[PDB]
């Protein structure tokens, strides 16, 4: 079974980013996780940042940088060089149609399966508002076509020896 | 006319300063072949709103372009409309030459790339061929050498991808005729609903085949058995743009029949020529059996019903009991009901898994009861709070 | 003049991988790009020039900054053969692209190559050209096979933004025939006003 574990680290590193910056009311915050999984489990731990910009308006304005922001990964593989990249993690507060229209840039520099996690702005929900996200081609009933489209998963967050404490 | 040199004159000399593919004996040729204002080739952007003629047996010399062809359009461009010309040709030789001659690895592995594809921009024709292997065949083989082109398709469809969704066009179309020529029509109605919603995008938007896919879509759905019966008609009305009779009027009495299910309404739905198949003969009681079925499961669920009984079921058929408890059971074994016809109790036990979509009249007092039933469980939990 | 950011748009639609140029359009388009990268990578040291698609059913992203040409190889060989060339909302892209550089004294300057016409409005364009005079950067236009076939829908984006050549405001026009590929920087004024060769 695919379950995610997250680690509390990556909202309060997307946190801090989210004061500084004052990025809220529509504003996604594209980042990118890291572990060592060779199974269908994924282990959530690292998490890195990547500055991202949209329009409101417009949810087709998209830019992001690939092997310029992978200096930050080149930096921690002489830290750590077991974890590579398994995936990435977006806000979408209002869920922006972006991510559905291309799953292989992504896919490209994650060699695992695709998975797109959320990190909301507010999360202040007593449920469960962390959902995950496997991108596959699913077949549709509802008569259109069948596309790539989102699969959710149940998530949590991580406790190890370091953070429970 | 002159409206093939003229054209093709603004947009290459805009290019080149003269004609790198055109022949300067061949310049003149190109509006020397026909009278009309298109003729059956053209090139660059030019070529887009050219089609085939009648005949297009002059693609010849637009092959014979290899060297310089690549200085006006990209040289992969050639087999576009190569064999889509030809599609109306039907002549084996011809496709021999396009097909197992063109082979593979021919210069476009060296110095370019491949896209593959081929019939649209510019991509190489390796895909080509194994799509129009099936089509060549198709007529001239029967249904023990049409599997074997079908392995080599099925699988290469998982090998490649391709962005348009028209690959599958053909290799519906393929099935179409390779199902036709077969008894049992359901495997032929699932393949007219995925070739109708490749439709929308480009190669042939046109309404020329939605004269040949309405009469598909009337033999497909009235043989074969997926979802309700005519609730699929409604969806997507493409035959009330074409002819109206011919085969195309049995689908309007058939929209009014299975909901009334009166033997009258049926000799105008059947007639002398459809009635030369016996497959019409069993499906004929298949179609109002249920449709009078799904009459009967909607009526019996209110709120605690979920049980009917040999009274409503075989006076709608006009069967007798003793067949319609295994009548049902072919339906049963599709995955509508779930439940367990008793005998001596003589009452219908139904679990039912069936979807039953195209809703809004429930929705009104269906949503309601999952909040005003579901506040109950709220104003009873509030005395809870107390730890 | 100054450190500056080179912002490159290509167009990856149908007519830049044809043969049109009579020697090679995509061949040597590999060479002239790189030569224009090392071009401003000798005349300044801090060189990231960002590579953005604008084109191929809808805006995609190919490289991004980086000060080696190694890089961009990886957008060079990877390209879409089909799609036309969107410029509203590419530009869009661009714009939010002006704020992502990294200090302050490193300048922007948006080259964009036109291989095709649009068919977006100059209108939507004039109110989208307030940006580049707000943050203070600069814009190129190189556009080639457009101007034989149509008009110049870009003309009136550099009226809203005409300033005088020591901010920005700088205008190019390439026409194609008997000539060379590379040689066609030759006739644009970016290859003037240096003193190396």
């Amino acid at each position: 079974h695919e379950k995610v574990t997250i680690a509390p680290l990556v909202l309060l590193s997307a946190l801090d980013h989210y004061e500084r910056t004052q990025t809220k009311e529509n504003k996604r915050c594209v980042g990118v996780i890291l572990g060592d999984a060779n199974s269908s489990t994924i282990r959530v731990t690292n998490s890195f940042a990547l500055p991202f910009e949209e329009d409101e308006k417009n949810s087709d304005v998209w830019f992001l940088d690939h092997n310029y922001i992978e200096n930050m990964n080149e930096m921690c593989k002489k830290i750590n060089a077991k974890e590579k990249l398994i995936g990435w993690y977006h806000s979408g507060p209002k869920l922006r149609a972006s991510d559905l229209k291309i799953n292989e840039l992504f896919k490209k520099y994650t060699q695992n399966n695709p998975l797109l996690l959320i990190v909301d702005v507010k999360q202040q929900g007593v449920g469960l508002p962390t959902d995950a996200y496997v991108a596959i081609e699913q077949v549709k009933d509802d008569g259109t076509s069948t596309e790539k489209t989102f699969l959710h998963l149940p998530c949590t967050i991580e406790a190890e020896e370091a953070e429970e404490i | 006319m002159f409206n093939n040199h003229e054209i093709d004159t603004i947009l290459s000399t805009l290019r080149m300063e003269a004609d790198p593919s055109l022949h300067p004996l061949f310049e003149q040729f190109e509006k020397f072949y026909e009278e009309k204002l298109w003729f059956q080739l053209s090139e660059s952007l030019t070529k887009f709103f050219d089609d085939a003629k009648s005949t297009p047996l002059r693609l010849r010399l637009y092959d014979n372009f290899v060297s310089k062809f690549y200085d006006k359009i990209n040289q992969l461009s050639v087999v576009k409309y190569l064999l889509a010309s030809l599609k109306d040709s039907k002549d084996f030789d011809e496709s021999l030459k396009y097909l197992d001659d063109l082979k593979a690895q021919f210069q476009e592995l060296d110095s370019k790339k491949q896209r593959n594809n081929g019939s649209k921009d510019h991509g190489d024709g390796i895909l080509l061929i194994d799509s129009e292997i099936a089509r060549t065949y198709l007529l001239k083989n029967d249904l023990v050498k049409a599997r074997d082109l079908l392995d080599d398709l099925e699988k290469t469809l998982d090998k490649k991808d391709s962005i348009p969704l028209r690959i599958t066009n053909s290799f519906y179309s393929t099935n179409s005729q390779y199902f036709k020529f077969k008894n049992d029509f359901n495997s032929f109605y699932y393949t007219s609903l995925l070739y109708l919603s490749t439709l929308e995008p480009s190669t042939s938007i046109t309404l020329a085949e939605r004269q040949q896919l309405a009469y598909d879509l009337s033999i497909s759905a009235l043989l074969g058995d997926k979802i309700y019966n005519f609730g699929e008609l409604l969806h997507h009305p493409i035959m009330e743009t074409i002819v109206n009779d011919s085969n195309y009027d049995w689908l309007f009495q058939l929209l009014n029949a299975l909901t009334v299910g009166d033997f009258d309404k049926f000799d105008s739905l059947i007639k002398v020529q459809i009635s030369k198949i016996p497959i019409l003969a069993q499906h004929e009681s298949f179609l109002r059996q249920k449709i009078c079925l799904m009459t009967l499961i909607e009526t019996v669920f209110v709120k605690n019903i979920r049980m009917l009984s040999f009274e409503d079921i075989s006076k709608a058929t006009h069967l007798p009991k003793d067949n319609v408890e295994h009548l049902v059971m072919r339906a049963i074994s599709l995955g509508l009901l779930k439940g367990s016809i008793d005998q001596v109790n003589e009452l219908v036990t139904i679990s039912w898994v069936q979807p039953r979509i195209i809703s809004g009249d429930q929705i009104t007092k269906m949503k309601d009861r999952l909040v005003e039933w579901n506040d109950q469980v709220e104003k009873l939990g509030k005395k809870m709070e107390a730890r | 003049m100054v450190l500056e950011a080179t912002v490159l748009v290509i167009d990856n639609s149908e007519y830049s991988r044809n043969g049109d140029f009579p020697r090679t359009r995509f061949e040597a388009q590999i060479d002239s790009v790189e030569f224009i990268f090392q071009a401003k990578r000798n005349s300044n040291p801090e060189n990231t020039v960002g590579l953005i698609s604008g084109a191929g059913a809808n805006p995609r992203v190919l490289s991004t900054f980086t000060a080696e040409f190694g890089k961009i190889l990886a957008g060079l060989h990877d390209t879409q053969i089909e799609g036309k060339l969107h410029m509203a909302t590419a530009l869009q892209i661009a714009q939010l692209t002006l704020k992502h550089r990294q200090n302050k004294v490193q300048h922007q300057r948006i080259v964009a190559f036109v291989c095709s016409p649009i068919s977006d409005s100059r209108d939507e364009l004039i109110r989208l050209a307030k940006t580049l005079k707000k943050n203070n950067v600069a814009v190129d236009i190189i556009n080639f096979g457009e101007i034989e076939q149509n008009t110049e829908l870009l003309d009136e984006f550099i009226a809203a933004v005409n300033n005088p050549q020591e901010e920005t405001s700088h205008l190019l026009t390439v026409t194609p025939g008997p000539r060379l590929l590379y040689e066609n920087i030759a006739s644009s004024p970016i290859i003037l006003e240096e003193g190396s060769s």
